[PDB]
This record gives C-alpha cells, structure tokens and sequence, in this order.
DNA sequence: CCCAACTTGGATGATTTCTTCCAGTCCTGGTAA
DNA sequence: TTACCTC
C-alpha cells in the first residue's frame, strides 16, 4: 500500500516502530530501490539480499555526510559548499520559529541520492521520541543491532560501520567561507554594522506543509524545476511546496508614492504584505543620503505605513542570457535558470518622525529640495516613483504640530488601510490559526531575523562581521481610516508608529 | 582586480499605458478580450518523422482543425487617436561602485570616471539616448501608424515637441527645428547623468493616428502551458487603473531595452546598433558579436583602465580622440550589473 | 534545414462591422437577438443502432418536439441599404527572415527573394490578391443581394469603384472600365509587397442592397460543450462600440481566409483555388492535396532552394517562365509562420 | 397648523431537453567518471 | 570527453 510510503515521507506525521524493529529494517532497506523494481517493501528475502551487498550499503553510508538541520541551497540549487547543523535558537515570546520544535534532519547533495539516502535519513518515533536509523546505530542501541545481525549482517561488518557511520556525523557542521551564490544583507547591531545571511529551517517548513492542509488555512504553491537538485522535502512533494497567503483587506509626510513590481513573497513561508525589514532598510538609506547633503545631524526615531492600492501580478520574470553555453570555442548563449516568485504593485504614503539634534534648525525651501534629491529609487526590490508631473502638488510637506497633521490625516479615503503593531504573542502555527479565526483585522508579517550564532569574522563577508539567522514570523493589525477618526490623535501618535528593537 | 565589484542601474523607466479620449471623459482605457479559434495542423512532426521520413497516417487526418484559446486586442470603431505614456527618472549613479572588496580597485574606478567626465563624453552618451526617445523606437511593433507625434515635459520647465516622428533615422541629419531640440535635450540629460544633487524627472507622451479597427501589440506574459484547455495559451499584460479597471500596457524593462539600443561600436562597422551587453549578444541571429575569443568583450577591457586613464590624462580633450574601448566601457557601467571574480 | 526559422505575417485586415444609416446619424449598429425554439427529433441514431433493429420506441415517441436556444440576426423593417466596413495594411515583409539560426540558410533565402523580385512575380501575386478584394468573396454567405457596390480608398489618394460586383469570376475576362481598375490596383499593391518603408493603407466599404427583413450571417463563436440547458447552443460574434452597444462583425482571420484563397497550381488542372496551406488541405471534401507522400508539399520544396535560385539566375524573366513550384513557395512565405526542427 | 390611511375569497394541466471531429512546438540542469 | 534522475 502506497500509504506506507506516505507515512514515511518527510511531510507526514511520524509513526511508531516499537517492537517492530525487524520489519522496520526490511522496509527501510527496500526503499533504496527504484519503485519499478519492487513488488513489496515487506519481502524479507530481498532485504537479506540487499544487506549482503557491501557496495550498495557503502553508497548509502556515504549520504550521511550531507544530512543537515538547515538547507543553504533551498531557494537556489546553484549554491555550492558545506552543510549546516545547529540546535534551534532560544524561544522569543513574540516570534514564531524553530525554537518550539523537536530536532529533525534532511538530505541535499548531488540529486542522484534520492533512494540511497532513505536507508539512514528516514525518521520515525521510537521509545516515545523522534529518532532515525543512523542515530540508533551510532548510539549503540542493542535492540536494532540484534535485529540487524539476525537479518544476516556479520558482527565484524557492524563493528566497522558503527565507526564509519559515527565519523560522518562528527565534523563539517559549519561552512568554512561564505558561498558566492548566498544572500548577504547589512544593518546596525550594538552601534555598528553586521552582515546577515538567512537560511530555511527543515523542521519548520516540513511542519507547515501538514498544518495548512489539516487546519484549512489560506495558502498557495511555489514550483521548483529539477526537485532532486534542491532537497529531500521538495522532491517528496513533487516540486510543489505550500506557503501561507494572507493579503491586506484593500514629522515628514510623503504622499502619492508608486512602486512597480514589488516582491510580494516576504519569506519562503508567507505571501502578503512586503517584509517590514525592507521598510526599516528604506528609512535608513534615505537618512544617509540626506545626511551627506545637510551639515547638521538628522535622525529618524519612527516610521509609519499606509496602504491605498494593492494589485497582485501573475507570471514570472525571464533571466538575461548572462551565461555562455561553453567557456571557450562556442558562439551560443544559455539562460542561467528560472525561479517561481510573486510580485505586486503598490500605492502608499509614509509619515516619518524626523528629529534634528542641533538647537538651531533649517526649516527652509533648500532642505525641501534636498529631501526630494535624497529619496531612493529602489523599494522592496521594485522601482519607486513620485506622483506624475502633469498633476504635481507638494508631496513632501513638513509638520511641527500634531493637531494640524492628525486633522489632515483623518480625511483619507475609507477604502484604504493603516497597518498597526499587534499585542498578541504566538509560539506556533496552531496558535496563529486560532488568532486568525477569531479576529478579521489580524495578518501575519515578516518582522526580521533570529541569529543562529554570535557575529564572527568570516571569509566572503561584504563588510565586517558575519552571522547566520532564520526568518522571524510575527503579526500586525489592519485598521480602517474610520477607526482612527474616532480613536483620536492621542492613540494614533502612541500606537501608530513602528521602530527597530 | 578583486573578488567583488558591482554597480546598480542609473537610468530607470515606468510602465506604459494605452488609453483614448471621448467627448464625455478624459481618460478611457484600452482593454483586452479573450477568444476561441480554429487552427491548422501544419509543421514538422505533424507529418514527417526522423529526417524527412513520412509517418503513417491517413489522408483525411490532416484536414481536421486544431483548436486554440488566445487573448487579443483591437481599437474599437470610430476612435481617431490612441495615446500612450510613461515616466522616466535619471540618476548620476555610475560615479560610485555599489560594493567593492578592494580599496586599490576602488580608487582607480573613481579616477577613471572623473578623467572621462572633464574631457567630454557624457554628451555622446546623452546624444544617443536622446535620439532613441525622440525617434519613437520604444513602441516596438506598433510603429506602423498614419502619423506619430511625440511630446516631452521635464522638471526644469522645458517642453519638446516632434511634429512627426516617422522619419527620424539613426544615421543622418534631422530637419530644422528638430535637430535643434535634440541639442537642447542632450544638454539636460548629459548633466543628469553625471552631476549629482540635481533632481530630474521626465514625462513622455505620444499619440498614434490609427486605422478603423487596428490591432494593438502590448507586452506578453511568460507562462506555463495550461493543462485545462479552458485557459489562454497567449496571455497579455495589463495594468490596474485608479478606478479599478484593467488596461493594456508595455512592461518597464521592455521600454528600457529599447532606450539603450545604442551600440554601433563593434567591428569598426556600424550596421545597426545593439542592445548593450557584456558579450555583444545578437538576439535576431542567435549569436554573439564580442565573443571572448576575440578580445573584444567587457571582461578583457575592464583590465585596461590603468592604460586608459593614462591616455585620458595625457590627452588635451575636447576633440574626437576618445576611443571605442573607453566609450563602450562607460556604456556598460551605466547599465550596471555584477562584475565579480576579477 | 535548421533549428530556428520564422517569418512574420505580411498582409492583414482588421475586423469587419455591419451597420446602417438614418437621417439623424451616420452610424447605427446592426444587433443580434436571442430566442428559444421548438425543433425536430430527426436523423440517424434518433431511431437506429448500428443500422440494425431500430430500437424499441412506440410510434408516438418521435412526434414530440426538441427544444433548443439559439441566437439569430435580421435586418429591421424599412432599411434599404446595409453597409460593411474594414481596413487593410500591407507590408513588404517577406524579404527577410524574422529569425534564422543558420548563416548559410540566411544568405540563400535572401538571394531567392531578390532573384524573384526583379524578374517579375510580385505582379502576379498582386493581381491574384486584388481580384479577390474587388470580387467581394469576403462576404462569405452574405453575397445573395439585389446589388453589391464596392468602393476603395488608399493612402496615396486613389479611389476605385465597382458599380456591381455580383458577377465577376475567378476565371474569365472582366468587362471594360473594370479591367482597367484591376490593373491600377495591382500596381499599388505590387509595390506595397516588395518595397520597404512605404506606409500603405486601403479602406474598403461595400454596400449591400437587401430584402424586407433578410437574415444576416456574422461569424460564430467556437464554444465549449453545454450541459446547463441555459446557454445557447449557437452563439454569434459581436464588437463593443465606444458608447456601449454591441454590433455584429466578421473576425479578422475570417476575412483573411477569403483574401488569400489563391492556389490553383496543383495537378495541372486549375479547377477552383485552395486556401494556401503547407499540405494543401481541402475542407469541403475533408482531404489533402499536397500530402507528403506525393512530394508536392512545402517541406520537400523548401529543401531545393539552391536549385531554384540557380534556375532563376539562368533564366531571362519578365515573361511567363516562372514555374508553379516557385510561386507556391513565395505564397507560403507571405503567410509567414514557423518552419523549424530540421 | 390639524386630524385621520381599509376586511375577504382566492395564484394552474400535458409531454418532449440531439448529432460530428479535431486538442501544435521551441529555447531555457549539477554532478560524477 | 560521456551519461544519471523527482508524484
């Protein structure tokens, strides 16, 4: 029955094998063959025959060297180098992450080990905990060894394997250099800059594939070409991976801004409102440009976000032919590869809280011109433009009064959205499911990164220290213009502004 | 050189939209429609196998139709003019590397950009970009009209007007009161490209006089083959208007590829100009004009900067001395990208 | 042959719209009606099975009606003349491959089109296309009028007038003053087909003198199988006017299928012409005249181009010496498409 | 300005829901010996 | 210079 293969798949709930160790070794060994050659995973004879083939088992033992907890190749098969094995970070009350999940491993090396990797990398429930075959043999678990010798293995063959099998899990747990095809982004940390490289958690993604189908959550699917070249889970899922889909229900004042082709996929787990880490980023690049123009110190305490238009764009971009078919003696150009992403067009206003340290300020026309010049051209991976020239008004006004500014903001069209920070603390997708079932204003968002290690010096870093991290999933509220007309200026200026830390 | 070096793009456009006017409202969008058609069974593998070995089918088997689903777009009856427009911003952003892993490489790239600026040369790039705007080649396959007018406004207050764009060539000399506007536009752009702290923004509109129900050609989407047979095989690009309706459009990078088609520096024989590319890619012929084997590509040339700066510094300037290799390189830096592993 | 080879479409109409005039306004659209009818229970399988015992039905079971939903279209009372209108553009676009991956194939295809042009031959194709416009065969099933008057205007200032098109044959000699206009129109088009950068348009209107409430036959939709008993089994095509009304029309490719029906070069017996097709498909008899098994199709012929150029070059030309195989090939290149995977 | 605004008895019968044959491609991967 | 594989 195909249901046995389903329950042993990385995307299914784990099953118990206590008292069945003999048939568990038979089924797990039988999985190393192509489906076309096997009439049943339960034939003891085939298993006894496969076990005697030291070459077949040796080829299987070799796959252990690339078992991982986090997958550096997930979004792009071109990444080359070492595996990554790290214990989940400490739990943060306000963030959904792998911190609340038990320990699990997966596999991803040359794309030809799909079957041979299944003997040691397949997990199951045993002694009421989560384990796999490699761990039970390395730990010298006698019940499994007694069944394995009973199935025809020589004690001397087991005594050697325990050593080689253990050795493959004792080194190469952290990459030596930063790989040339990895991502690098930099922010301020403890008064200085650090480069962050995100990575996807195996345990966290595999759980999400089950929860969205069981709890009936809003979701879509992302495609991957050549699934065998990306990983255990992506292959098992046939190249289609599910993600969450939660779109919105649609002092310096910047009005009428238009963004073309913004990235609608915030993190590999969630589609919806663009990642908040990107807006914090934007505020700062804008601040640095202005600071190089005005001699006085200028600093941004907070940043607010308003949504007037939100349109999803279908399809995907075609890459430029930047790769020669052959390095020499060939006059043919090839396409690097294709990715499956999601994009949208935005219309939005920003209200920035600008502060000048010096006692004497520069509230002049000159500074308004410099505020127009400093404005970046890039936003959320897309292209940012001012309102069209033929209908231009003062899109860059400045207020030094909360009463005048709030009065003007209360006049905004009723079909738009203000996005506010949330209060609720969520530690799992199941808690998120309940919070979303109860409210109608609540949406999940990407909020930032959680570190896997302390910052260090590492070859390949763009600037200063380097650290690995996993994406942080949090939440936000969508508030109608009608609700703040009634809440008052007091609540708006206390709750309506976002900051880092 | 060094492990990492890269530039971002200095010249970026918007999304173009098609619309028309009525006596009742100033902005009505042009929209697309979807329909079932009866196709033909033709082409190889339909009748031949291997290398011209007929396959065994009966005579009547090719007389059958092949149905298909497509999207299409036509101008409705009695509309005299169709209008199209887009926005453009230009930044002086080739003066500094986005990233660079080596201070010794960095000071040299800076030296070169400046050595070039003061001898002239930005005028040359500006003249070429300006010509492509006023010619109208960014309409691609929609240039076949009974008359085309182009109008441009900028943030500095200037206005330009081409009474009829259908005759302006790449090579040649323009009519009076047209040649002159090209000179004036060149000046605004040549500055915008190289001097920082100037905000510049342009708004380009054009009008097309058309036939009774002429077909219109907007950008096409990239898609998977549907498995349903109820979903279109050829889907067209549209933009959402402020009122919620959809309209036909041309994608930003499709407008962009047209504006930068200025490279007629290859092989000392101008022909037609190429889209700037590090390897000289030629899409029509499926080949490359600056194959690495020739020594004419960007990556070989990127290593001669020390020699070029030396010449630029020794030259008097203001003349015609700047070589093809220096102009080429500056054009590539303008279309910034990744130049790593050097 | 080679992997990539494509040509574009060099000759094309927009769509045709039916309308009439009144004393107050110059453009009133013809519209369609929707209705339920009572049909017949008839035809084989109604009463038979594999032509054996005719089932087990009582005599009364076939007397019952079969209801259906259809769309229909009639001219309203007291309208004396109905008008039909469309526009046509022609491009000199068979002189060069849109895409070609093989430089040796490319030089030959160019040499051939040029060798052909200068010996005559575009005149021949122009005459054949021109005859079909003036004859009126693009009205399909609506030719049964009390009188058909055809008027044509072009972008060069010419005007043509056929007072009554109902009787001009494919084969025969046209009466005087009509033979003359066929020659003049041929000349304008012969140029449009072969000289680049001429922006040529034609604008064709015909008048139909009709019956009291005569039925009209516009294009049908190709529809999905119904199962809701609510959707019409037969649906007609319309266009949306700028004011929101719908009007009856004929599709672009339906007009085109008629204009390009000029192929009587097979079997040494002209008969009636076929729509140009790589395999010589005949829809009336459900067969194919240039089946690959005969050696008469496009693909066999495409491989002999080197030999045809050689012959043309050795010939004198200007006369009637060009063979059927060369004319066929040029006609196919005019209706461009994909010719690939050699 | 100012005052009113209506109860009742009732809402169909017969039998039928069609057919023919078709469903196009091509360029776009890492990894090992 | 050659091939080997994901429901």
């Amino acid at each position: 029955d195909r249901q046995l293969r389903r329950y042993l798949a990385p995307y299914s709930a784990e099953i118990g094998v206590d008292g069945a160790e003999k048939m568990a070794l038979v089924v797990l060994l039988n999985l190393t063959l192509k489906r076309d050659r096997v009439e049943s995973l339960c034939d003891e004879g085939l298993a006894r025959q496969l076990l005697s083939d030291e070459g077949h088992i040796t080829n299987c033992l070799h796959t252990v060297r690339w078992l991982h907890t986090h997958n550096l190749k997930y979004p792009d098969a071109r990444v080359s180098g070492e595996r990554l094995i790290i214990n989940a970070p400490p739990l943060i009350p306000g963030v959904i992450s792998s911190a609340g999940l038990p320990m699990r491993m997966g596999w991803a090396h040359d794309s030809s080990d799909i079957n041979l990797a299944k003997l040691f990398g397949t997990s199951f429930r045993y002694r009421d905990d989560s384990t796999n075959l490699a761990l039970q043999l390395v730990a010298r678990s006698k019940t499994w060894e007694q069944a394995l010798i009973g199935l025809g293995l020589t004690q001397q063959q087991l005594d050697i394997w325990c050593q080689l099998l253990a050795s493959n899990l004792e080194n190469n747990t952290f990459p030596t250099v930063v790989s040339p095809f990895s991502k690098q982004v930099r922010f301020l940390y403890q008064g200085n800059y650090c480069v962050v490289t995100p990575v996807v958690s195996h345990a966290l993604l595999a759980q999400l594939q089950n929860v969205v189908h069981e709890k009936k959550l809003q979701c879509t699917y992302i495609h991957h070409d050549h699934p065998a070249s990306v990983g255990s889970l992506v292959g098992a899922l046939g190249g289609k991976v599910a993600v969450l889909d939660y779109p919105p229900p649609v002092y310096l004042h910047l009005s009428g801004l238009t963004v073309y082709d913004a990235s609608a996929l915030a993190n590999p787990y969630l589609c919806g409102i663009p990642s908040l880490s990107a807006l914090a980023g934007f505020c700062h690049d804008y601040e640095r440009r202005l600071q190089s123009l005005i001699g006085q110190s200028v600093y941004f305490r907070g940043l607010a976000w308003y949504l007037g238009r939100y349109s999803l764009v279908t399809g995907k971009h075609l890459p430029e032919p930047s790769k020669s078919a052959d390095p020499k003696s060939v006059s043919a150009i090839r396409r690097p590869g294709l990715l499956d992403g999601r994009y949208c067009d935005l219309g939005m206003d920003l209200i920035i809280e600008v502060h000048i340290p010096t006692g004497g300020s520069l509230p002049f026309t000159t500074c308004l011109d410099l505020l127009r010049v400093a404005l970046p051209a890039r936003f959320a991976g897309g292209c940012l433009h001012p309102p069209s020239l033929y209908e231009e008004y003062n899109w860059c006004t400045v207020y030094q009064d909360k009463s005048t500014l709030f009065t003007v903001l209360s006049r905004l069209p009723r079909y738009g959205c203000w996005i506010y920070p949330s209060d609720a603390d969520l530690r799992s997708f199941e808690e998120l499911s309940e919070a979303l079932a109860l409210d109608r204003r609540l949406r999940p968002v990407a909020t930032g990164f959680v570190f896997l290690e302390e910052p260090v010096e590492r070859a390949g870093s763009i600037e200063g220290q380097h650290v690995y991290a996993e994406s942080a999933i949090g939440t936000a509220l969508c508030i109608n213009p009608v609700e703040m007309r009634l809440a008052g200026k007091k609540r708006f200026f206390g709750a309506g502004f976002w900051q880092l830390n | 050189l060094c492990t990492h070096l890269s530039y971002s793009r200095s010249l970026s456009p918007g999304k173009a939209v098609f619309f028309y006017k009525t006596a009742e409202s100033d902005f009505v969008p042009l929209r697309i429609e979807v329909a079932k058609i009866s196709g033909q069974k033709c082409g190889y593998t339909e009748g031949f196998d291997a290398n011209l070995k007929p396959k065994n089918i009966e005579r009547y088997e090719l007389a059958y139709s092949n149905p298909q689903t497509i999207e299409a777009c036509y101008v409705p009856p009695n509309v005299d003019e169709l209008y199209c427009r887009f926005s453009l911003r230009v930044e002086a952003n080739s003066m500094r590397p986005y990233v660079c892993s080596n201070p010794d490489v960095l000071r040299v790239m800076i030296g070169l950009a400046q050595a070039y600026q003061r001898l002239g040369g930005y005028n040359e790039l500006a003249r070429r970009y300006s010509a492509n705007v006023l010619r109208g080649i960014w309409l691609w396959r929609n240039q076949y009209t009974q008359g085309t007018k182009i109008e441009i406004k900028t943030s500095l207050g200037s206005t330009y007007h081409i009474p009829d764009a259908r005759r302006l060539s790449w090579s040649g000399d323009w009519p009076e009161l047209e040649q002159k506007q090209l000179e004036q536009l060149t000046s605004e752009m040549a500055k915008a490209l190289s001097q920082p702290d100037i905000f510049w923004f342009a708004d380009v509109t054009a009008s097309l006089k058309t036939g009774f129900c002429q077909e219109i050609f907007p950008s096409q989407k990239f898609t998977e083959r549907p498995d349903d047979h109820s979903v279109a095989s050829r889907q067209l690009a549209t933009v959402e208007c402020s009122d919620g309706q959809l309209a036909a459009c041309i994608n930003p990078q499709k407008i962009g590829a047209a504006l930068q088609k200025i490279d007629d520096w290859w092989a000392n024989d101008a022909d037609l100009p190429l889209r700037v590319h590090e390897y000289g890619a030629n899409h029509e012929a499926l080949t490359a004009l600056r194959h690495p084997a020739t020594g004419q590509d960007f990556y070989h040339l990127l290593t001669k900067a020390e020699q070029f700066v030396t010449v630029l510094e020794s030259s008097e300037g203001g003349g015609v001395e700047l070589p093809g290799e220096v102009h080429y390189l500056m054009a590539v830096l303008v279309k910034g990208g990744l130049f790593q592993k050097g």
